[PDB]
């Protein structure tokens, strides 16, 4: 029953290939205040201040599957395959090497 | 708003200081 | 090499300087007076001085409105932003049908802004935390070398990254994102066989300053400022998994984002691209979203929205006795400008057949495509656009290049019309 | 506020002189002269404040200037008073009841001015020394025009100016009690006097806003997301009976406004039913409901109504009635349009303006003053004359046209059986 | 994982290279122009070239049309894919109508991005991990051996810790991707030293592998355009591709996937190839529904739409006029219609005899024949329904053939529509009818 | 000790190569009906074929649910059956088909047989043997560790590899502790310490676990009962635990949602992955919606394209209209409720009605079942009463009749209780009379 | 905590720190609170408790307060 089920955590692990192959976009606007004052964790917030801090330090230290997802939605990079199909070349000089 | 990135030399930045005049 | 669709033809108005529209320019053949109307209308847009001008390119089915609109979209270009729909779209489950039209208004107005980047990418040389505390990261290069200080949010963004001595980083200043590019190639002969992909050091200076121009919209601006949208920080997940539903933006946001939009063109910063929503088959809209798009084209700051329709004197959806010339009540009509679409005599057809066929990397024998051209008169236009590949297929499997009769005739008896199914149905 | 040229932009007020009779043409306003008197009457209980919960119907055919009577009496209003302009389609929502949303409409046309004294010391830094544990020892000295003085800083100060890192020579803002740190440029500006300064600051709030304040932890997002949801209504009492105390001991004042439903004959009748008790009760504004359907169906019924309104809302409402224009009053309404959309017609091309407007409708007239300019455009000329409206009216159909050729057509457009004849042949 | 099924006898369309169908063929029979018909889709499907075209199959029922649709899937096969959804499905409560179709729109176009990746491949000889206890550092290498040569590698960190998680041993043949990192134990060369757990677990040998440790080897990864638009629409989107709730993507999101695919194809990196829609009973759709294909069919992503009906004219639902085909004459413009037929009686001979040899049931040829009257005048569904149980009912009977009294004796217990149709209208009374009503005493 | 309306069906009660018995299982007449269910009961048992559809045609009180349980005893409790009405398809947290697909994906059971060797015992020796080094180095080689076991009428000593010192640290055994080591695995587990040593101090957190019996040497072979639904659901759902996903999911109410198509596809391929390995077998199983007039007509089409799916049970409906309207539609009359598509696909059973004969036995069954004693007299009234109202109003008359004797302090039920039970209780016909 | 005392008012020139004055009334002080609450407001209280600072806690007093049966 451990492989016949697998939970949404190993199935993020597993695909991990695909995640990096397709994960492409990037938000077209974000601002970075928005991220904590949501939470209510803002330096002059409602919430006490131990409060605010134990919840920081939990976040912290907690683990997340979605991290890649995260880091590949947040900046996108150009595919290394680009160098080549920008200089016949290097297309070239591939094959002979 | 906020610099998440600061510049600090080695020899010159510590903590125990805080300093800036004209 | 290439795919075609039902507009693949349409590359413009094909209208000239004066403003008088070629018999067959652009893909187009007839609709001289919609063309030059649709021009008109472009020159309206590109002035970008009024706000929510409305226009209903009223015809028949199968006369070219969608056409035009497509057209009027590439005549504009790809920097203004041209929103297409359909009334279908607007009934949304999550959201109201107003917010919804509300927020498709906001996508069509274009915001084009300057930006400064700051970025730092090298190896690390130290990894010290101060002590959730700040890192103190020394990143070195080809040219030299320097140390910085990182908010804690990017040392828990290099902490899950799984960065140590000797990666290669790249922190962008202005939104705190760390990308772990690789292992330096200084140490690419530690270990025979090891996961890590090696890069090479980069060249440069370690602290990089680009000036990009990006394109944004109003649509966009709303979004940022209503919901946390992105980061590597488990406190953006847990506040973008919190409140994953769209909501009802109300009107104090996009007064205030106005008012931000307003201070960054008059710093210089930023400059304003009005665009165009397109909404066809206007007549599934119900009387509700019709009575908000009255108040809606009054903003001031509003798109030139196209509308089509293809019914006459039918009743309005959601009303029971108000009959109205397109499916649009009176109200929102007295709002538009009526450009009318004329049908096709059968010389148009026979040259919107033949292009068709150019397009599709189709040969076509003149009295094969004067066959076709007179059962299009007969049945239908689109029946014999959409007769051309079978047509293709069938000769293809006969070893023959060129369209001949038979091949129409086949294609013909395998495939029928509406009218002939419903005599068959009969 | 950059904006573009809407369709209400040239009402700058309601145009009355001191004893409320209004001009022939001033404010942007033409004619309605009844209607102006009574939109002043209206304007001035609003200023008064002592009435509550009075419903205005503003009731006439289409297109004679309900919309432009109430954004004159928002303009004649000025700001630092609410007026919520929601059309009647804006209610229905798939979060909010109908009586919850029309409560929080109700609520956002209530203002609220709260005034804050507070302690701030402005001045230009010069420098800043700050000392490890001998908890903190700590010296700043402020420049201003007249004064140069040092301030024995405190723990927590300290704290806050590390935080902000504050340099020098650059203008800075510290408040002594909240201790809040803006931040200025370098000294266009410089320090004005004294050191400290005792400054009071007022902040405009509504009923709606400190009920959603304490709806939850962070409530105050929701006037942003729009996620408010059902307020319970023990924290409406709560808000009410905190407002009645605080205005009798006079450390906040309540400004009443005005809530425009612009499109009342959507409202159903749970909603009419509402709005009749919810008049009733102190804290409600002065409401404006415009109409223009002469007897209808109210939605949620099956009986006809007066204006599709029931008749116990109606004996709660004294209605303002607008009459349509005549010839000199659409000239001069389409002269002020096209001063409006910076455009120079003739007389000629006035007059034929004027005649088409009387002819088929005022709205159509305007939004032709617009593509004839750029008609006029291509053809490299300033001034529209006569041949480009006839070009405009060419290329552009109206109402009354398009029914006439749809009627005259009516078997290639789709009916409301749904029977097209797409095919040119037969 | 599959069982027989309605349709499961039937392998493809059955045509010559020339497009003629054969009289019997892949599991098909009759229909002659239906499956010319089809096959004409086909090769437009395959060609890759037209985009967005729509096609109907009309005819009475049980005239064959969703076996013509698992025949047009079939032919296609894998790689090429084929989303058959019902009209029912659109219908949901999270996303809209327009949504819905959207989506199924969307799972019918797949990218292919083909990766190319080294593999080291060979049996073990030695493992040798130190590490320090109350100590980080870690230090190892290897010896894996091939038919041909053999070398030593030593180890990072990761490598090592990933070896330890997969228990890997010195009679073990294992693969390594260098760029992935993942192990995988293909089997085993020799015996575990005869320790006293795990005697003889081991048994299953496997050849040592032969050639060049380090091989190249090509990956191709298959990915509808949906799932990448769920991918890219949020962070929490690709738990969505499984458990559902997408939401309704942003347009924004579903333009830009749009045209990064489309610089992926012209940059040579991704493979497009689109598929087949198939709707059953798209009668039950909204008029929306058919405004909104009729408008998407014209984007340059869309695939070829099929569609079944067999309504004749009908109204159209959330109208309240009649349509020729159930549906509004706009999508009907720009739908090419093929026709089914009634069948014969020798086609429905055959077919039974077609169901009887998937079904294997074994049929006397008086007892195809009885069967074959018995479809004829009462549906061939009700036929090849009785098949099976006739089989039963021969089990029952110890016997390995069905003869005409087994299928009698499967007449008499299972009823058609007709025959039931007669006893409610003779003891109506024993029903209850539209008004609420019916006598529950005998007396 | 409880009696609900079917204690009595215990079968169909066929005999092998033959026919329905009279009076057998609890059934009483309706012999067509029941060689049907028989014969559909050996085609489910086949487990060869998908989407075979029975409706069980019939009036009110005709023995149609009664067909459907006898079915499901048949069967057995170890086929998969789902018992349904169909008024619960109608669900607020998914669309209709998605609850159809749920149940259709219920009513399909996986078994897995797994064998697995184990030893388990006392830990009484632990000792690792040195060995020669063949890398030298002077350092000190283990080639075995040493375990010995003791069981109840057992013990032996194991040479196990030098691996499982690893697990012996991680389980933190002790000589004294019972563990529990996989054969092939080589992972152990304790389950506590033995009870010889619960004596050795007062107080001690730990549980003492009785020493195991037999051999220390364990062959078990285990069996588990899966649904299609059940592995859907477990990988749609989180793990549970400290990361954040579980965190928001603990945060938010898990509603139903739309399980896709490559869900479904994946464990659809491990499936037969493991079937083919030889450790898992299907079991198809049947689907009972009663009462399938309440069903619309999009759920009778999606049913009409799930009966083709290649994986899908015996579906058996039941119905006891004549020519009623389909539900969501305006003007199609149909057989039942069953819209005439749908009719096409299956194959139907009539229930008929029953005679004096038939009533006056199922009551007097239905009596014994009741532990309740009747009057010959009684009877006869009670089934006049059946012929003459409902059988099931007397059915239920039975147990008013019994309370009412009882107070009377008698033993039987008399015609005197019969009809003060008929005086106190009016039937349908009586009370719209009044 | 209240704020600081006012006597520690000019104790930095430049500090932010809410000053109070000092406590009326003796240091240990016994009253009788009297309130009137609806059975209404008690059910809200145990249906929506506002006690607990975990995280899930905090999270839930962000969420929007929906009714419930
Ligand atoms: N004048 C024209 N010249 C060239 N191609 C045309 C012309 N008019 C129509 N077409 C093409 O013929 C087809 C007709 O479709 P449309 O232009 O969308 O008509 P339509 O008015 O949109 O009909 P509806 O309202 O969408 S049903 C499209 O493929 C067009 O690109
Ligand atoms: N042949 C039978 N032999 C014995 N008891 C029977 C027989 N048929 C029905 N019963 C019993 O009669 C009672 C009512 O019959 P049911 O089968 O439960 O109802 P039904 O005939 O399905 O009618 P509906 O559709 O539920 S209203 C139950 O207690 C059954 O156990
Ligand atoms: N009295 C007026 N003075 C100036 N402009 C007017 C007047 N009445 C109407 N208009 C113009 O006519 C246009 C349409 O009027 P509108 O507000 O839509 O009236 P209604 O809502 O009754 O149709 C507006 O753009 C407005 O500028
Ligand atoms: N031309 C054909 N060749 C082989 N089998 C067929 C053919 N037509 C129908 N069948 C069989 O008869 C049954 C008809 O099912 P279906 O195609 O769903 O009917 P309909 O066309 O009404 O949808 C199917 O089980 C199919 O296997
Ligand atoms: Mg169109
Ligand atoms: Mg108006
Ligand atoms: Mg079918
Ligand atoms: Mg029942």
């Amino acid at each position: 029953d451990n492989e016949l089920i697998k939970p949404l955590q190993t199935r993020v692990l597993d695909n991990r290939k695909i995640i990096d192959t397709f994960a492409v976009l990037t938000p077209s606007a974000v601002s970075l205040d928005m991220r904590k004052l949501a939470l209510g964790l803002n330096d002059d917030s409602s919430v006490g201040e131990n409060t605010r801090l134990k919840v920081m330090q939990n976040c912290f230290e907690v683990s997340n599957p979605l991290h890649q997802l995260q880091t590949k939605l947040t900046i996108a990079f150009p595919d290394k395959s680009l160098l080549q199909y920008d200089c016949g070349k290097l297309q070239k000089l591939a094959i002979l090497l | 708003m906020k610099a998440l990135v600061e510049e600090i030399d080695k020899k010159t930045y510590n903590p125990d200081i805080y300093f800036t005049s004209l | 090499v290439t795919r075609t669709a039902a507009h693949t033809h349409i590359k413009g108005l094909g209208l000239d300087e004066s403003g008088v529209a070629k018999r067959v320019e652009g893909g187009f053949v007839g609709q001289i007076e919609a063309r030059e109307a649709c021009g008109v209308i472009v020159d309206l847009i590109k002035a970008k001085k009024m706000s929510g001008r409305a226009i209903l390119l009223a015809g028949g089915p199968s006369t070219g409105k969608t056409a035009l609109a497509l057209a009027i979209s590439q005549e504009l270009g790809p920097k203004v932003p041209f929103c297409p729909l359909v009334g279908s779209e607007l009934y949304s489950v999550e959201v109201k049908k107003t917010e919804t039209l509300m927020e498709n208004f906001r996508r069509a107005i274009g915001l084009r802004i300057k930006e400064t980047k700051e970025v730092y990418e090298g190896e690390v040389t130290e990894l010290t935390p101060e002590d959730i505390s700040h890192v103190i990261v020394g990143l070195k290069s080809a040219k030299g070398t320097k140390t910085l200080r990182l908010d804690p949010t990017i040392y828990e963004s290099i902490q899950r990254e799984k960065v140590s001595i000797g990666d290669v980083i790249y922190i962008e200043a202005n939104t705190g994102a760390v990308k772990r590019v690789g292992r330096s190639d200084a140490y690419a002969t530690e270990f025979d066989l090891e996961t890590e992909e090696y890069v090479p050091l980069p060249k440069g200076e370690v602290h990089k300053k680009k000036e990009i121009v990006q394109d944004v919209t109003l649509h966009d601006l709303d979004v940022a400022n209503a919901r946390p949208q992105g980061g590597q920080d488990v406190i953006s997940m847990m506040g973008q998994l919190l409140k994953p539903k769209k909501t009802e933006i109300t009107e104090k946001l996009r007064q205030e984002v106005n008012k931000v939009v307003a201070k960054y063109i008059d710093q210089g910063v930023a400059e304003l691209i009005p665009g165009v929503l397109f909404i066809d088959e206007v007549n599934m809209l119900d009387i509700e979203i019709f009575t908000y798009l009255n108040k809606a084209l009054e903003s001031n700051i509003a798109p030139v929205v196209v509308l089509a329709s293809n019914r006459g004197m039918t009743t309005v959806r959601g009303t029971e006795d108000v009959i109205s010339p397109h499916g649009v009540p009176p109200d929102l009509i007295d709002r538009l400008l009526i450009v009318r679409t004329l049908p096709y005599d059968k010389d148009e057809i026979r040259t919107i057949i033949e292009r068709r066929a150019t397009v599709e990397r189709l040969q076509v024998e003149s009295s094969a495509l004067d066959l076709l051209a007179t059962m299009g008169t007969e049945t239908s236009l689109r029946y014999a656009l959409q007769l051309l590949a079978p047509c293709g297929i069938l000769a293809q499997t006969s070893n023959r290049k060129e369209i001949v009769v038979n091949d129409v005739n086949e294609a013909k008896l395998l495939f029928l019309d509406a009218k002939r199914s419903t005599k068959i149905l009969e | 506020s950059l904006s573009l040229i809407a369709a209400h932009s040239h009402i700058t007020g309601l145009g009355l002189d001191e004893n409320l009779q209004p001009r022939p043409t001033s404010e942007g306003m033409v004619g309605q002269l009844q209607a102006r008197r009574a939109a002043g009457v209206i304007l001035k209980m609003v200023q008064n404040g002592t009435i509550a919960g009075r419903a205005v119907l503003v009731a006439g055919p289409p297109s004679t200037g309900k919309t432009a009577l109430a954004m004159g009496v928002s303009q004649s209003l000025g700001k630092d008073v609410p007026f919520t302009a929601i059309a009647g389609s804006e209610i229905f929502s798939l979060e909010l009841s109908k009586t919850e949303a029309l409560t929080q409409a109700f609520r956002k046309s209530i203002g609220i001015k709260i005034k804050e004294e507070t302690e701030l010391i402005e001045g230009e830094v010069v420098e800043i020394q700050i000392d490890r544990s001998i908890h903190k020892q700590g010296k700043l000295t402020i420049k201003t025009t007249d004064m140069e003085t040092i301030y024995e800083l405190g723990n927590k100060m300290i704290d806050g100016l590390t935080k902000e890192k504050v340099l020098a020579g650059d203008v800075i803002s510290i408040d002594k009690a909240s201790g809040k740190i803006t931040k200025l440029g370098r000294s266009v500006q410089c320090p004005e006097g004294e050191l400290q300064k005792r400054k009071t600051v007022v902040h405009t709030v509504s009923l709606h806003e400190i009920d959603v304040i304490n709806s939850r932890t962070q409530g105050f997002l929701a006037l942003f997301t729009g996620d408010t949801g059902e307020i319970r209504s023990e924290v409406r009492d709560q808000i009410n009976t905190k407002v009645a105390e605080w205005k009798e001991e006079g450390k906040a004042e309540i400004v009443p406004g005005v809530l425009f439903i612009d499109e009342v004959h959507m409202l159903d009748i749970e909603c009419f039913s509402f709005i009749n008790r919810a008049l009733e009760d102190e804290f409600a504004p002065i409401v404006m409901m415009a109409t223009n359907r002469g007897v209808s169906k109210t939605r949620g019924t099956n009986y006809k109504s007066p204006h599709g309104l029931p008749l116990d809302l109606l004996d709660r409402s004294i209605i303002i009635t607008t009459k349509s224009y005549n010839e000199q009053e659409i000239k001069t309404i389409l002269s002020i349009r096209a001063q409006e959309e910076e455009v120079e017609l003739s007389s000629d091309a006035l007059d034929l303006l004027t005649k088409t407007g009387v002819e088929t409708s005022l709205r159509y007239s305007s939004n032709l003053i617009s593509v004839a300019q750029q008609i006029a455009m291509k053809r490299k000329n300033n001034t529209v004359e006569v041949e480009d409206v006839k070009r405009a009216y060419l290329l552009f159909l109206d109402s009354a046209r398009s029914v006439k050729y749809v009627q005259e057509n009516e078997s290639q457009y789709i009916d409301d059986q749904g029977n097209v004849q797409i095919s040119i042949a037969k």
